[PDB]
């Protein structure tokens, strides 16, 4: 601006959201036809308000990533993968019978899903079954995945998506075989599942979609155990020791009964499997999304905090009723605590019905062998992960000072006036450093002098096969230790001696 | 009633950034904030009302403040401010001084008053009760170009948490 | 620091515009209060009582071939009259009132230099009189009933309206006189001392009479005071649906044409005035239990004063007493508005899942005493609340 | 009359170490706590009622006591504590806090924090009156392990020493 | 990911040695027939998982 008086000349960047682009989660999920959004090909998402019009309405990943963004409102920066539905996919299509007619007034409360799918209408009396049919398939959400119609009195949900992520909604929490206060007297409900899911999409091309874009947390939005091996794989081939690694870390969920979930885990350090029961109320892809949104968004410049507890692994944005059973059985609760998969359970103990939200144990992934068959604990807990990453690309900053640098070897006695360094003063300087990460990055030591080693290329290769420049440092490390294990040995005295 | 919750205040409109689009000068791209107006599906255009904090921060940053007294004086006019301080009972000032440094060499020292006179000013988004841990990370020398990162640390319209050191701030309906 | 430049980080001192270099910097904050001892006990007492006042303290130095006419010009500028702006340069800007400036100057142990110990003494502006905040806690209600004095006076006088309608206006004013001696005698109830007795006597003798309301004077003055004696009654909630009837009585029109319309018209207008400001100061009298609820209360009380002034307005009846409910209605909002929004700091706490009253009331304030607060705003069963819940702030 | 000697004060429940057995984990050999029932010659359960200091012991160490405030916030019930806290005269607090550890390197500075937490928390046998001298002698660093015995120094029912330099405890009916 | 230059080449890998192999035992005694190694051959042992097998 030419009409300004002074010369301190503020020029405020085009747009705002700086502090993320460091955290980019990618969300990966099914879509319908209504959306505009090419299949297969990764695509930033700015915010919440153009989702339904890009990603097809009540679809899978316009409902995932609904609640990617209600976990967190900034910090992160969503990119979405869309997925074509499968070909020869048929949609699963249960259905709800109401049977009448009604003799007194009331309400009529349903809960499919989760509470934002919620539906509560009036009921005066005389209604027939198939009024009430109608009422209901008329204050149904939209955003609800799955298709609902009537017909004289019985309700048809057929899934938006064709697959087997159809099967995952069998404990509709109805109010109409009690007595509540408000109850619609002689009316009654019966669930189905008269059709059943189909065949999923297996992609296995993540080289081609996503080969140098380094993401740092994978939300997958299925069931599919091949896919979600196909993942695994993308992972650790981005945790390789080859190229250039662009770390990252994938969350899958595995719903089904105890023998199901222990069979469908693996050795698989780069997942945090996430176990589910067979009566779950809520649809299972939108907790992993809540549970992975979380995840992706609170460890940003924090890599330590483990995401766990009724602060810091709280999931608001799910809310279920409670149940007469508490899902996974205590026995349940430590065989999965064991074999490395996540459980979650509800925070408050409010009784039965009574809206609660979940929250998170153990965030660890799902490592507990390692690759020799040594029983580990390095990889266990999923902050240790973001640690490894942490500390391999803090030494990898660190280390740049020696590119270019002279270096004497051989003769180890640079000259007065020589900018040179040699391999024992450089192993000086690097151990500095690790000590003095010594709180953030590792633990305090084991024997720092055995740990560290840098030797050079001349010397670790055959004879006549070194070359100069070259060297190798090997660190041994471990990342830092928390809590302990107190063995407390109560014993009272009831002589007194002084 | 049960489904009571919703504060019934409102938002007048908010400045924003790039609002009226870059302006290109050869040096670079700066962002010529206005007001956004919003259109509708059948003409009925409007005001947007977005992204409060960062508006208030602009109005603050954007507009001069009265300048301190000298000895030879300013001319009647340029002295900056608003009058309709004249007015608040909060018993501040309206805008910014960081166009008023007193320029000096060792361009390390304008980095460090520059520093003071933004956080002096940003302070007072936590004094209105619209933010609670505003801070500035002004860091570079160059020749003479600075970054000045600016971040406003805000709350959510519903206290999800218990026992805190400080309070909700004031005006937590804004969102922050 | 290994590379902190303090000039770099210390600003520059300086004192109602003169500048100089300082050599030391000091401050006295602290806050004030009562220490309690009480006798032959194992315990003790603490009051805060305020804000102590806030003290600097600096050290100038003057090295300089020209250092006596600048300490004469700084004696000269520290002895200005009034407080003014001082520069701590750890503190920054503030307002300061010199106190003490010794000037230490030797000749044959120290020549060339001059220091100077000065001591100052936060100085805020105050503002002359007896610094007399405001009152936005509450409603005046004589301006608007001096207005609605006028605006009756101005249309009543049963000496000036046809012969063939006096006596049906006179009667109407006593029928409004009647109504509100039954609002007084259903509002006191149990109220058994003497005052009512008499009260109750005062206003039989004055509806018996039969030349007593054909005078305007008498009429606004039995109209005012039965107003005045309904209020004092009781106190807040009990006071509403009692007023609440009184608008609806005269919320009617006259059939009646020309002034004897008019005047009919100014009974009912006063009776409605009146209620609704009556009506305001009731509400303000308790405390609100949901902003909607306060709101609510608000967005009557301003439709009955709109309504009024639509009618005050409607053919250039009177321009004055328009402008008159006009304020009174602002007046109004600014105070149940604070009312609804800021008399008490309701919250809404944002808990995971349903819980107890007294969970909830310990885990917010951390005093379960406090359970019977939460009862009265949130709606559901004491054992399950929530799993949002209206409170105050902390 | 003279068969006075014996206090009419009797003993309610009392949590018990290894009540409900221990739970192998492989890690070691834990406790389980809980409430001990004493059977009869006919049916007729009924709760046990001894180790009454111990049992004050457990229910000190083994429940939540709040949490302090920090700038981040706590969940609306996550805070610990007992809301019957509200009501009891003696103004205290109800739990430990040895799971509030701020955990840092170098184990010997969390032996000394865990030291001070416990022994500040199981002052309040003490405080109680129920011991004299509860005294704990925590001490290794290990890898991770460390070992924590605590003594609950106790009366008898009567008075048997004459001088004494503090005083009887006021509830040395439980035997301590 | 900053790491494209070149300079320097991260490995991270949980498994191994540093110190050589170091102080070489050998076990003898008898096992089942339902383990995979060939009887009379001496070989090497890595871990306490693959010994089972």
């Amino acid at each position: 601006d030419a009409l300004s008086d002074g010369f301190v000349r503020l020029c405020i960047d085009p747009s705002l959201n700086f502090f993320g682009e460091g955290c980019k989660i990618l969300v990966e999920g099914q879509m319908t036809d209504d959306g505009s959004a090419t299949p297969d090909a990764v695509t930033c998402v700015t915010s919440e308000l153009d989702i339904i019009e890009r990603f097809g309405q009540g679809s899978v990943l316009t409902e995932s990533l609904r609640k990617v963004f209600c976990t967190c409102k900034s910090g992160v920066s969503v990119y979405a993968l869309p997925r074509e539905d499968a070909a020869a996919g048929v949609k699963a299509v249960y259905t709800l019978t109401i049977a009448g007619p009604a003799t007194t007034d009331g309400r009529v409360q349903l809960y499919m899903g989760e509470a934002e799918y919620a539906v509560d209408i009036g009921v005066d009396a005389g209604d027939t079954a198939t009024d009430i049919a109608a009422a209901i398939v008329a204050a149904i959400s939209p955003d609800f995945p799955y298709a609902a119609t009537a017909a004289a009195g019985v309700i048809t949900l057929t899934a938006r998506n064709a697959g087997t992520i159809g099967n995952h909604l069998s404990v509709i929490y109805t109010n109409l075989g009690s007595c509540t206060s408000v109850t619609p007297e002689g009316v009654t409900v019966t669930f189905a599942q008269t059709t059943a899911g189909s065949v999923n999409p297996t992609p296995n091309d993540y080289a081609t979609v996503v080969n140098e874009c380094c993401f740092a947390v994978y939300v997958l939005s299925s069931d599919d155990t091949d896919w979600q091996e196909n993942l695994r794989d993308w992972i650790r081939s981005a945790w390789d020791c080859s190229k250039p690694q662009c770390f990252g870390h994938g969350y899958v969920f595995n719903k089904g009964t105890l023998g199901q979930v222990l069979a469908d885990g693996d050795n698989s350090a780069e997942l945090s499997r996430l176990a589910l029961p067979t009566t779950y109320p809520v649809l299972p892809y939108l907790t992993n999304a809540a549970y992975g949104a979380l995840s992706a968004c609170s460890t940003c410049n924090n890599p330590e905090l483990n995401i766990q507890g009724q602060t810091f692994g709280l999931l608001s944005c799910i809310n279920m009723p409670e149940s007469c059973t508490p899902g996974w059985t205590f026995g349940e609760v430590t065989q999965l605590q064991a074999n490395g998969f996540v459980v979650s359970g509800p925070s408050t103990t409010s009784g039965q019905g009574n809206y609660t939200s979940p929250y998170i144990y153990n965030d660890v992934t799902n490592y507990l062998r390692d690759e020799k068959n040594r029983p580990n604990a390095t990889f266990r807990d999923a902050s240790s992960r973001r640690l490894a990453a942490a500390t391999g690309v803090a030494l990898a900053e660190f280390l740049q000072q020696f590119n270019g640098l002279a270096v004497f070897t051989k003769n180890t006695n640079i000259r007065t006036g020589i900018i040179g360094t040699n391999p024992r003063l450089m192993l000086g300087k690097i151990r500095k450093w690790a000590q003095d990460n010594v709180g953030t990055l590792f633990s305090e030591f084991d024997n720092i002098n055995e740990d560290i080693q840098l030797l050079t290329d001349f010397e670790v290769q055959p004879k006549c096969v070194g070359q100069p420049g070259i060297f190798h440092l090997n660190m041994r490390y471990r990342p830092p230790v928390r809590g302990a294990r107190i063995n407390v040995n109560m014993a009272p005295a009831l002589f007194d001696n002084c | 009633c049960t489904v009571d919750v919703a504060d019934r205040r409102k938002r007048f409109w908010t400045t924003q950034i790039a609002a009226c689009g870059t302006s290109s000068d050869d040096c670079g791209d700066c962002a010529r904030p206005g007001l956004q107006l919003m259109c509708n599906g059948q003409g009925q255009v409007t005001v947007s009302t977005d992204n409060y904090a960062v508006g208030l921060a602009l109005n603050i940053l954007l507009t001069d403040a009265s300048k301190a007294d000298t000895g030879c004086g300013w001319t009647p006019g340029n002295r900056g401010g608003f009058w309709g301080d004249s007015f608040r009972s909060d018993n501040l000032r309206s805008g910014s001084k960081i166009r008023q440094v007193p320029t000096r060499t060792s361009m390390r020292e304008t980095v460090s008053l520059i520093r003071a006179y933004a956080l002096d000013d940003l302070k007072k988004l936590v004094t209105y009760g619209v933010a609670k841990s505003v801070d500035v990370d002004l860091t570079y020398r160059g020749s003479n170009k600075i970054d000045m990162t600016v971040i406003i640390q805000g709350v959510d319209g519903n206290e999800s948490r218990v026992g805190l050191t400080g309070e909700r701030i004031s005006n937590a309906w804004v969102w922050s | 620091g290994p590379c902190y430049n303090p000039d770099a980080e210390y600003l520059p001192a300086s004192f109602k515009g003169f500048s100089f270099d300082a050599d030391s910097s000091d401050s006295d904050h602290g806050r004030n209060g009562a220490e309690a001892e009480f006798v032959f006990g194992e315990r003790t007492g603490y009051a805060d009582l305020g804000i102590k006042i806030k003290s600097y303290q600096l050290r100038a130095r003057f090295q300089t071939n020209d250092h006596i006419a600048q300490t004469n010009a700084f004696i000269a500028v520290l002895e200005s009259p009034g407080p003014g702006l001082l520069v701590h340069p750890t503190r920054g800007t503030v307002f300061a009132a010199c106190r003490s400036a010794r000037v230490t100057d030797s000749k044959v142990d120290a020549a060339g230099v001059t220091y100077v110990e000065l001591d100052f003494v936060e100085a805020n502006s105050v503002l002359s009189g007896f610094g007399l905040v405001g009152n936005l806690v509450a409603l005046a209600l004589a301006p608007i009933i001096t207005a609605t004095e006028g605006s009756f006076k101005r249309h009543f006088s049963p000496d000036n309206i046809r012969y063939y309608n006096t006596e049906a206006v006179v009667s109407t004013m006593a029928q409004a006189v009647t109504q509100v001696q039954n609002a007084y005698l259903a509002i006191s109830g149990n109220d058994t001392s003497q005052d009512k007795w008499t009260t109750v006597r005062d206003f039989r003798n004055v509806l018996i009479d039969e030349f007593t309301f054909y005078s305007p004077a008498n009429a606004w003055n039995v109209l005012r005071n039965g107003f005045a004696i309904l209020d004092a009654a009781a106190t807040g909630s009990d006071k509403f649906n009692v007023l609440r009837n009184l608008i609806n009585w005269s919320s009617t029109h006259s059939d009646l044409d020309g002034e004897s319309g008019d005047a009919e018209n100014a009974i009912f207008t006063a009776v409605r005035v009146l209620s609704a400001a009556y009506l305001a100061k009731a509400y303000t009298e308790t405390a609100a239990t949901t902003v909607n609820e306060g709101l609510t209360q608000y967005d009557l009380i301003a439709a009955v004063l709109e309504q009024e002034a639509q009618i005050a307005k409607d053919d250039c009846h009177d321009n004055e007493f328009f402008l008159q409910i006009r304020a009174f209605a602002v007046d109004v909002a600014r105070v149940m508005v604070n009312r609804a929004y800021n008399s008490p700091s309701l919250i809404v706490y944002a808990f995971p899942g349903t819980v107890h009253g007294l969970v909830a009331a310990w885990e917010i304030f951390g005093d379960a005493k406090r359970s019977r607060d939460l009862e009265a705003r949130n709606n559901g069963s004491p054992w399950a609340v929530g799993p949002k819940i209206i409170s105050e702030r902390v």
